[PDB]
């Protein structure tokens, strides 16, 4: 009785879609309350979306309307479950949750009956995945009733919606929104729409969240600095890496998952081309989903890296401002604590540390990316991997030597520019006395000589970067040419179907993009190193003596 | 500048940071009886169609499950005679639910499960019909439209009556139907600072309506100018006649309440007069006129105004001059 | 930045030209993409300019304050007003941080909607490929170029 | 200690030894229209099922008694065509009662007794349908939920305004819908002993709400602090500021009445403030603020309070000091 069980599955989706519409229409006709498992709920709901797409694919392959209707109904049922959960996050209730729990139990029952009747006799895997997901969502609902007040004893002892991100005047809410919105920045809509109607102001934009204030970042940073001292230039670097911590690690994990999906795309291209030469529309739908997913996770990684960077900037700014207090004027008399030097410190170190902390998560995914690239191209090239492998191994050491020759010029560049800035400072605050008896030629020739030395450093850097780009293009093209020529006629005797060719070109381009980037990365990397060395020498100035 | 309540009678102040504990929906039908007509009609048709489709699905399924859906001659009698497909099943659902009872398809005494589904179908149908009639009737006692028909003059003038400063405003009725026991609550708002250093952003204070021996209410047949006399005790008594037109921020609102005859509900109307709306030293034109054998009222001169040579001075200074004269 | 921009614009030109060559029908689905992207870019431009301007106008006073604290050290440490000055700097740095945060958030939002636009274009490009270049066009080599 | 009426607005005092003369049920439908929704729905389905089963039994019996129930071909026509068992008889009862009228089983013109049973079945059905609609509609005019949406601040403070001691409490609205002609009855209770040796366990006395020239009622748009001034004539005027926090037992309740717009019913809300809830010498934070082009109200500061340097003394002693200063 297959059609009978299909109908029995269609029923509960219908029940839920029918109870949702009155409440949804009343709600459609500013305190955010979050429940445990919210993010887990949304993750599982997206996994349900995916498995339902797969079920629709099966129903297309088989066709009999009544045989693929269950997927089309669970689709709207899951979307309406999302609508319910949005309506509950916006206003809490004990009853709407039970309204979800009933549907979850009934859908689990129907799926179990399907599984049994199948066991007695592709469908198997999809049905099992749906069973597991519905069960986990059921456990989430049981957790939610266990927490506060589904039926449990009298009073919820309910949380008292979070005042950190919801109390007085909050104009920015990244941490104060739902699971699905954080990725798209849907909240921004209002703001960007508002900005066009009325120009933006500082009183227009809000305050900063509980977990965004520079006071707490400075607090965390000084606590970590103390813990590091109880256990120098290296110490403060260790403390910075410690302090950002989990957020930084998460940014890296998001980027690595985005990278694996980014490699996954070209494989779908291979499959599409192969079926074109001969299960194809599924390749298009899955490819579209994969590309969208990579984009979402890449942008989220970039955002969290930027968050960590701005918090770094705030914390080190307030740390150096607190330390300027205890600084003694005997240092201020010396060139090391020059006022212009200290303001250069603040500004350019804000800049350099922020840029390095935006580019560091990007490079913490280059190794995993290249490794997965080669482990994917083995299965596509075959015995013709040797050529590409030799190319991407011959790339690395010459690139290391080039990067060394680059860093050496860049550091001296920074020293010369730093002296030029102080010469300009002492030239501009005395232009009156300078033009009075016209000592201009001397100071101008001195700044010209300093500019010529700086230009020598810059031209060395530029020639080295040009050689870098030359290599990063010439080695790739030679690699592609050699590999293909080798496969067709040299040894392999297996005609490369065009799918293999285009998939190889795709994976190869994905591999090429990071190499061009790393050359620019060194420019920020040595600058971050120099900025922290300067910051540590500045922190090592003479204290003021307590009475 | 910002207004307190708009001329049309709607409230201006937008509320922020409401600690919603859910009472907004907990008023389930006293929420939707507030709505417009298209939304309420939409949600009523959606209630009805939702219930009908639910039970049509369950009936389709039960006829499928009994096996009466499998077309066969003999060895059975369908629980519902002459049922073939989903369409005829939905036709049976709408036939029994909304109580037309066509009887081409007969539910039979062979299956008690169909008896149960019918005996719950009908009671839920009757309950949802009962509520969807009571709430639409509770709606048709919306008499705010009767709050629309009332009218006030666009601007209010002040005058000198009986040797004392007075303020005159017009009201009136727009239909034959009277309004029972209408009462006037006349209020003034102002950002006020107490002598204790306390500053309030807005301060409602009652200004009396001056009728016979007392009384808060009036009788509306013809347009009656409401007549108050500001005295030294009154809160409005301190202002100046040259500072009102442009700078000061003084909203004088009137709230007229009363129950309409035929429905019996109690409606009201609210209007504001700003410092730039009100003017000084004028007099309205007499509306009522002795016509052929009756009193004719002309609403063309309702908002008309004539100049009157009255002294222009502040009510405090006018009271001091009355002490001097 | 200039060289990367040139490389990316030439890559975009190449990709559009290739997709147009492989399927002469795609020119029916390109104008809506261009229109929606143009409108969203126009909307982003004004908000971005406003956020950049506010960023600069908050970033100047913080550095002015830093310089003045650095030079007038003796007076500030004589009065023992250090709590007041640290509080002031906390105010200024929090305002700077929120300005920067909103600038980068608007950047991220534009990037996300642009990536959704790119997903749309690649999706229906591949769809028109698998449909037309197989059913009616019956061409094999163009599919790889188009999808790549 | 014991409270008079609870914060939620429900009454605390439990009644004992009620000489029930039966009026508790004599209010037959004004009793059950008070009930919750599950109980009222239960008793309505039980009314309907009771009547249906009663008449299904009597019809089963009449078809049995005529002998039309005995399956036989010819020499008869059943009073109700095509009736076989109890199940089909109950199907006929629900077919004619709730006015679906399936018509598979036909009542015939051979037996006038069946005509009588139909002509009473239908009228009783119609009467019980009429009452079970009127009472559910009379229910959906439960607007106490609108008594739920009103809110008062958790504790009330007293201050010094205009050189005289004053007590300030907040109120407010939670929806767009207004409440017509709301009035304030503000009462104080205390165990009192008269000079005649009479001791009362509880003594309600009115404390006035101080508005313009008079008036018992107010106008609710934004949160309005209610403003009374205790004077030597007032009953609360004798207490001390240090004896209120812990020992004394003084409940100050407020009862706000008003009729909601759309239904027209008159609702009210009741709240108590104990001697331990009230505090001395403070001031609320201004809620209303001039936003972009309107007035924004922030309910986060609704219950917020700031310290104010005001003298702390008893109202009797403060009046004596006013006589001295
Ligand atoms: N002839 C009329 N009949 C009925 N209602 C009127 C008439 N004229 C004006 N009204 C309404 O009543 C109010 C009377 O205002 P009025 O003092 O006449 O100023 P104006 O003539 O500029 O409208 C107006 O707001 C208008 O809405
Ligand atoms: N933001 C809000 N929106 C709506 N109602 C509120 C809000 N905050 C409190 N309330 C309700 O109104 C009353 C205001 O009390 P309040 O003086 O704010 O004390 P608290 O802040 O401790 O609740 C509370 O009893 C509460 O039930």
């Amino acid at each position: 009785n297959g059609c009978f069980v299909d109908a029995l599955n269609v029923v509960p989706h219908v029940f839920l879609l029918f109870i949702t519409f009155p409440i949804l229409f009343i709600g459609w006709g500013s305190t955010w309350l979050h429940f445990p498992g919210h993010n887990l709920r949304w993750i599982l709901t997206f996994i349900l979306l995916f498995v339902l797409v797969c079920e629709i694919a099966e129903g297309i392959l088989s066709d009999h309307l009544h045989l693929y209707m269950p997927a089309g109904m669970a689709f709207m049922a899951a979307i309406t479950s999302v609508v319910y959960y949005h309506n509950i996050e916006t206003s809490n209730f004990p009853k709407l949750l039970i309204a979800l729990l009933i549907y979850w139990t009934l859908a689990f029952i129907t799926k179990t009956i399907k599984f049994v009747k199948f066991y007695d006799h592709l469908r198997f895997c999809l049905t099992g995945l749906l069973v597991i997901l519905y069960g986990m969502l059921l456990l989430v609902e049981v957790n939610v009733i266990r927490v506060r007040r589904y039926i449990f004893f009298k009073t919820p002892r309910e949380v008292k919606p979070p005042e950190d991100l919801q109390d007085l005047g909050v104009r920015f809410l990244q941490p104060f929104v739902n699971l699905l919105s954080k990725g798209t920045y849907w909240w921004m809509n209002a703001f960007i729409k508002t900005a066009h109607k009325k120009p933006i102001d500082l009183r227009a934009i809000g305050k900063l969240p509980i977990a965004m204030r520079a006071l707490t970042n400075y607090q965390r940073l000084c606590v970590a600095f103390d813990a590091q001292a109880r256990k120098g230039a290296r110490a403060i670097w260790r403390a910075l890496c410690h302090a950002f911590g989990r957020r930084l690690i998460l940014s890296s994990t998001f980027r690595i998952l985005a990278d694996l999906l980014g490699f996954a795309g070209p494989l779908c291209i291979f499959g599409i081309v192969d079926h074109l030469g001969k299960n194809a529309y599924v390749l298009a739908v899955l490819l579209f989903l994969a590309l969208l997913l990579q984009r979402t996770f890449l942008q989220a990684s970039y955002y969290v890296a930027i968050e960590t960077g701005i918090n770094l900037r705030g914390a080190i700014q307030t740390k150096i401002y607190n330390k300027i207090m205890h600084l003694s004027t005997s240092n201020l008399s010396m060139g090391e604590m020059t006022a212009g030097q200290i303001c250069n410190l603040v500004a350019i170190d804000t800049n350099q540390l922020m840029w390095f902390f935006f580019l560091c998560p990007n490079l913490w995914a280059m190794p995993v990316q290249i490794i997965v690239g080669v482990i994917l191209l083995y299965y596509i090239l075959g015995v013709s991997a040797l050529i590409g492998a030799a190319v991407i191994i011959l790339l690395a050491p010459v690139q290391y030597f080039v990067a060394t020759k680059l860093s050496q010029a860049q550091r001296s560049t920074l020293e010369h520019s730093n002296e030029r800035l102080k010469q300009t400072n002492e030239m501009l605050r005395g232009m009156k006395l300078l033009k009075l008896y016209a000592w201009e030629s001397i100071f101008c020739s001195r700044v010209e000589v300093t500019r010529r030395k700086e230009m020598t450093s810059l031209r060395a850097f530029a020639v080295y970067t040009s050689i870098s780009i030359f290599m990063n293009t010439a080695i790739p093209i030679a690699a592609v040419l050699i590999t293909f020529v080798g496969h067709v006629s040299f040894f392999k005797e297996s005609d490369l179907s065009p799918s293999v060719a285009f998939a190889s070109l795709s994976l190869f381009h994905i591999l090429v993009t990071p190499l061009f980037l790393l050359s620019s990365v060194v420019r920020s990397t040595v600058k971050a190193l120099v900025s922290v060395q300067k910051l540590s020498e500045f922190l090592s100035s003479a204290e003021i003596r307590e009475e | 500048r910002a207004r307190f309540v708009s001329k049309k009678g709607n409230c201006n102040v937008a509320h922020k940071n409401i600690r919603e504990q859910g009472r907004f929906l907990q008023d389930v039908f006293t929420t939707l009886v507030d709505l417009k007509w298209p939304h309420t009609l939409l949600i009523f048709t959606m209630s009805f169609l939702c219930s009908w489709l639910l039970f049509a699905m369950v009936w389709w399924l039960i006829a499928f499950a009994h096996g009466d859906l499998a077309p066969g001659e003999g060895t059975n009698v369908p629980c519902v005679t002459s049922i073939h497909s989903f369409s005829s099943a939905f036709l049976f659902s709408i036939e029994v639910q909304v109580t037309i009872g066509f009887g081409g398809r007969m539910v039979t005494e062979e299956c008690p499960l169909a008896i149960l589904i019918l005996i719950v179908q009908n009671i839920v149908g009757l309950m949802i019909n009962a509520i969807m009639l009571g709430c639409i009737f509770m709606k048709t006692a919306q008499a705010h439209r009767r709050a629309e028909t009332l009218i006030f003059s666009k601007h209010a003038v002040i005058t000198l009556r009986h040797g004392r400063l007075c303020f005159m405003l017009r009201v009136g009725d727009l239909r034959k139907s009277m309004i029972i026991s209408a009462t006037i609550h006349m209020q003034v708002v102002r950002k006020t600072t107490s002598p204790e250093g306390e500053v309030v952003p807005l301060h409602q204070v009652d200004i009396p309506m001056e009728n016979g021996v007392g009384g808060n209410g009036i009788f509306l047949v013809a347009p009656l100018i409401i007549y108050h006399v500001i005295d030294s005790n009154s809160p409005l008594y301190d202002l100046a006649p040259s500072d009102l037109h442009h700078h000061q921020d003084l909203e004088i609102i009137v709230i007229l309440e009363g129950v309409v005859e035929t429905t019996g509900i109690t409606t009201q109307a609210r209007t504001s007069y700003l410092a730039d709306e009100i003017l000084w030293g004028q007099r309205f034109v007499p509306i009522v006129a002795e016509e052929d054998g009756r009193y004719s009222v002309d609403y063309s001169k309702f908002g008309n105004t004539i100049k009157v040579p009255t002294p222009l001075c502040t009510a405090r200074q006018l009271d001091e001059d009355r002490s001097l004269l | 930045t200039l060289e990367c921009l040139s490389r990316s614009t030439l890559l975009c030109v190449s990709a559009l030209t290739v997709i147009s060559y492989v399927t002469p029908v795609f020119l029916v689905a390109l104008l809506p993409l261009a229109v929606v992207c143009y409108f969203i870019q126009k909307y982003f431009r004004v908000a971005s300019r406003d956020l950049q301007q506010l960023d600069d106008t908050t970033q100047l006073p913080l550095l002015s304050h830093f310089a003045e604290t650095v030079e007038g050290l003796t007076t500030i440490r004589a009065f023992r007003y250090e709590a007041r000055f640290q509080q002031k700097l906390l105010e200024y740095t929090d305002s700077n941080n929120i300005a920067s945060l909103f600038l980068t958030a608007a950047n991220r939002w534009l990037e996300v909607r642009m990536e959704y636009i790119g997903a749309c274009v690649v999706l229906i490009a591949a769809a028109t490929s698998i449909s037309n270049s197989l059913h009616r066009e019956l061409s094999a080599g163009l599919v790889g170029l188009g999808l790549t």
